């Protein structure tokens, strides 16, 4: 299960052009001067924070998701949690014959629990030695407007921290960086054998 | 036997069959390791030696080889049976019938050989690398092969020990717990820590010493079990204690012990473990072994040799245990004598019928 | 359901003498730090003062100073006995209950139920051994009759089977004792041929 | 026989196979160490000689050489089959026929030669680094090997105490962690903790000897149990306890002195070792003791002597053990003599001849 | 297992010129270089102490993994975490002889389970008293571009304070420096035999 | 066991150039004045801290283990961790013989537990009264440049505090010199008899 992203962001989805609004818009300095890929740097360190801690996408990037064996006999939970349309299945053997499947599989999108879940109670198996492959597409949107607000603002609240202060320096807020996470976490309480 | 020649093919035919490979280190494990598996099956070859036979053929039991007497022939023979499931008696014949020799074949170092029609043509009896190879494709086959019953198999038996190799192995670690427990262990009676003015301080060889020939002296020991051990500042002793003291794994130590003996079927009272009174007695429990565990194993051995001697011979002989002064069996015997001694209305020929005397 | 219990209930205690790290104790050494590790000298002469003066039978309770930074907890082993004793033993039980032995034959433990063996063996060929031996010996007579012209019944002994002997005592001591039949009179009820 | 001929070859002929190594050790620590295994060998070694035997022959055996006597002697054959598993006896033949010497020959140092067909041709008595080499390629063959059964081994036997090694190591080490306990432990009845104005502070030795001095006539001893104790500033008196104070491994030393007494087959009620009560009063607990790992003892070295020695004469002869006024027994004979006694049907020289007696 | 690394990273794929954009030197001074020989020597050490925190490699150099017994018998998970394209596991003799063998084992990639499981059903056979060295390239990617940004900040938010204070003197962030490292750790609860 | 070094540090191994660069280099008071051969006596002083808490030797000098009685059958793991290459395994008796062994043991290499481990069950016994004794070169590299880095900065972050105040002064940062230093330490976890 490596799970690389196939491309990343382009950068020019990002709102850099919003995030020197909300870094000082209205109250401030002037515009004043911040090096404009330096600010692109913190939305992308703090996207990927948050990423991290909620198991979302937030951009719709495009995924690749190569593991070897089913964990499940059929469900195959997947991990970043907002899934749209799988692009491909395909299937490849210990030697690269890479033979795609086009059935037997419909994907179930939910923010909670994506899916695979077969039909029936086949799912496709897998070629021994030959790693099974799954590509799809997950994220919100293309754009940043198509965002859960609350869950862009924490971004904000985070990409705007990491420019205000360098190093770990030390500094409980109502609805915070974390109290706006903490409903698209992911709430397991498995820790079992299935 | 129009069945045979389908099952022999899948194993394949003139191809030795080995079945169980740990068979020897339950030996090691189960039977040299702990005293109840030790103790169940000396029990039970002892006891099955003792019993008289009842027919010639007997005069070849009572004197089977040098060395090895009719006994000490059925302790190796019914030991290996509780052993690894497979009883193996070779007959050397110089003369053509009833075969002056007769040895127990160990079932660790003997294989199987499936042959034509299931039923087997070939034994090996496999030391070193060194085969024997002998043969079954004839009249008088020259190898018994008692087995115990096994539903899987079709071809050994099933070897008691194998059903209780679980309790063996928590019985013989149980009782090696607390053996390097009793190796490994630093328990102290006490520590007498000494800080210091900082959190951390060494106190010099000088009163290192002191402090030795202080407690050497004047505190270890039974006779100095007491003093009243002035401590100045710095100095304080925290005593130390050992909370679980006794019975580490006791009960599940002595619930194996008694596992092991019900695969073997000795009773509890027996061989000696500990535990509720099942049997009251022990003219209960000394019948029961002697009926539920002993006669029928015997009955089964003695009807293989019935019929495996009986191929040397011409004619068939019968051979069963006598179940008649056999000493375990007294109170199935004043039960059953003074049951129809005290019938008074059948007349004295009429009952000495029943109970098995001659009449006169 | 009950073989099932039985197996993984003894095979817990089998692995856990087996998967078990148990200490005698632990000699904490925390140093002027919150952490700190001592030097692979001091090591020796800390594994040799415990190697020899501390473990074992013969070095059981040695007062043990510590010094500054040492300390020694000791540990205990909180569930000793009895890992899943009763219900491995529950278990032992249903296993014998289904098959229709009795408890006392088979020699689990358990509460006293039949009393002295001349019940419990008269139970197990009367509750699970004779109906059972009666059913297929019903069987044999019939299979191995379409064989044979004439039909032939076979049926267990229910004679000279000695457990059976306490239903044996009881009922020629009942009819022996009655007097008042004559003696050709109770030996047809017994099952004599007649004199 | 003939599987003896190649497993010869395999572990090398006309070379000695010494088969256990901790035998040696086994002995002092577990028959000169611990009394319930030294009691078991005693408590059986003690019973066969015992036992009288039915046959000339027993001449020899009352009186085998000087300073060994009849009982003696099997206290010392027995005493090394209970330790070693096998039992070894040398004969002297300056005449041809019953050979006037017998020797107990201990196992601890006896290894014994495969030969060319399996079957033993020497046995080397090797003390030191001296060596004797008997032959066992003629018809006499000087030395008699009693084996207790082994199932893995084909030279030598199991011996009771390697299956009770764990249990001994245990029993061992329980005895001895309870002594070392009361030689090294330091318990204080107490602590005057003395801290002083500071965290710490010790006290002149001018008030220390003040200090003893009040406290060696004041408070310590009987005849001082519970004076009040003034304690001013500084000074006060912490009472230290001992926690586990009874009971140091205390059952599983108990459960390891009971299956010691297992693996030799004695009762518990016959050794004096505690447990619950499995035998009832004695005329059961030595009447099983007589049956289960006295007699078939005995009946197993008996036909080893009746096979031995008759190699010597021209005639064979039996050896049993006598079965009849071994008083253990008399429970076993009073159930037998009541049984036949009331059955009053059968008329009176037809149960002499049941009982034993003879006929009139 | 020993576990030295082949070759270092090269230097030049570090991002020296935007860890100075991070730490506010200067913009337009016409010295601009006098730092140069000391930011990439805190670059170095504050990957060091990451890649040590995460058992992660972040630039993908080359590694030498030289054992001798195997850990379990077919397994054989490797410790630098994120893995691709194994080289060789060339096996050495007692003494001299290395001859590299396909031998029939796999790689199984994983960002916590890196392992090299056989599919013979045991890996190719040690000679006794030699050690089979296995070659692996190990890390996210090349260059600095192609890391997960989130542990690339967590790298700017520990060399700069490497940076900042010199000795170890005492000075809470939501996302600080471990709380971004905390999602790449490896998450162990085996302390049993196998 | 003695266990002293052979040599010691030449003294220009050291970096004592690049040590005056982290004491004050892109910012501070100049290059300011410090008594060189000063920065060289706190340096050893950090490393022989670090050594000891670590037990490694950083430098790779050469060591020479004098010890008179096998611990083990045959393991005989060796205290200084990162090893290569037994110089010697000479055998000296209760006279001074000086026997060499050439061959019986292969070390075997590793940065947890470096060992002896002789061939089969047979390690070179020990002349009654002539201990045995090992020459071997423990370290990772002979230059500065082949350490790993981040055990580096903990020399440096410990061998400035000895260059910053003097005396016994009072003053918890992330990866402090504490923390730098735990991933290096040695675990164990036996206090028995083997």
């Amino acid at each position: 299960m490596m799970l690389n992203e196939v491309t990343a962001v382009p950068g020019t989805a990002l709102p850099v052009a919003e995030f020197r609004d909300h870094l000082r818009l209205g109250t401030g300095f002037a515009d004043l001067g911040a090096e404009d890929a330096a600010l692109l740097s913190y939305l992308r360190a703090a996207i990927a924070a948050i990423e991290g801690r909620t198991a979302k996408a937030l951009i719709s990037r495009g995924f690749r998701l190569a593991l070897t064996a089913w964990r499940w006999g059929d469900m195959q939970t997947l991990p970043i949690a907002p899934v749209a349309t799988v692009t491909a299945l395909r299937l490849v053997d210990a030697a690269g014959v890479e033979t795609p499947v086009a059935a037997g599989w419909r994907l179930v999108p939910d923010m909670a629990r994506p899916r695979i879940e077969a039909l029936g109670a086949m799912l496709p198996m897998i070629p021994t030695g030959g790693r099974v492959e799954i590509d799809f597409t997950a994220g919100f949107g293309a754009s940043w407007s198509a965002l859960p607000v609350d869950l862009a603002q924490a971004v904000f609240l985070l990409a705007a921290q990491y420019y205000e202060l360098r190093h770990d320096g030390a500094a409980a807020m109502p609805f915070g960086v974390m109290a706006l996470i903490e409903r698209w976490r992911t709430v397991r309480v498995l820790g079992g054998r299935p | 036997s129009v069945t045979g020649r389908i099952v022999a093919m899948a194993s394949g035919a003139g191809r030795p069959v080995w079945g169980p490979r740990d068979t020897v280190s339950l030996m090691r494990t189960g039977f040299a390791g702990n005293p109840v598996g030790f103790r169940s099956v000396k029990l039970i070859a002892e006891a099955t030696a003792a019993v008289p036979l009842i027919c010639p053929v007997l005069d070849l039991l009572r004197r089977p080889n040098a060395g090895q007497g009719r006994a000490e022939l059925f302790e190796a023979l019914i030991g290996q049976i509780l052993l690894s499931g497979n009883g193996y008696l070779e007959a050397v014949c110089p003369e053509p019938g009833v075969p002056r020799e007769l040895h127990v074949l160990r079932s660790d170092r003997m294989a199987v050989v499936p042959g034509a029609d299931g039923w087997p043509v070939g034994y090996d009896y496999t030391v070193g690398g060194r085969k024997h190879r002998f043969d079954m494709t004839g009249h008088p086959d020259p190898i018994c092969h008692i087995k115990s019953f096994h539903p899987t198999d079709d071809h050994y038996g099933l070897s008691p020990m194998q059903a209780a190799a679980v309790a063996l192995d928590v019985h013989n670690a149980a009782s090696a717990w607390s053996k390097a427990l009793l190796d490994n262990a630093a328990r102290p009676s006490g520590a007498i820590i000494y800080k210091g003015a900082d959190g951390q301080g060494v106190l010099a060889p000088e009163q290192y010493e002191r402090l030795i020939f202080e407690m050497e002296t004047h505190h270890q020991g039974a006779r100095n079990a007491g003093r009243p051990m002035l401590l100045e500042g710095g100095l304080d002793w925290k005593p130390m204690g050992f909370s679980p003291s006794d019975m580490e794994f006791h009960e599940t130590k002595a619930a194996a012990a008694r596992e092991i003996a019900l695969a073997f079927g000795v009773p509890p009272m027996l061989i000696g473990i500990p535990g509720d009174a099942t049997y009251a007695n022990y003219a209960e429990a000394n019948r029961a072994f002697y009926r539920l565990t002993v006669l029928p194993l015997l009955t089964r051995v003695s009807a293989a040799l019935a019929w495996w001697l009986s191929g040397y011979l011409g004619a068939q002989i019968e051979l069963k245990p006598d179940l008649d002064q056999v000493p375990a069996l007294a109170v199935e015997r004043d039960q059953l004598w003074a049951r129809i001694g005290a019938a008074g209305f059948l007349s004295n020929s009429e009952k000495r019928v029943l109970l098995g005397l001659p009449p006169t």
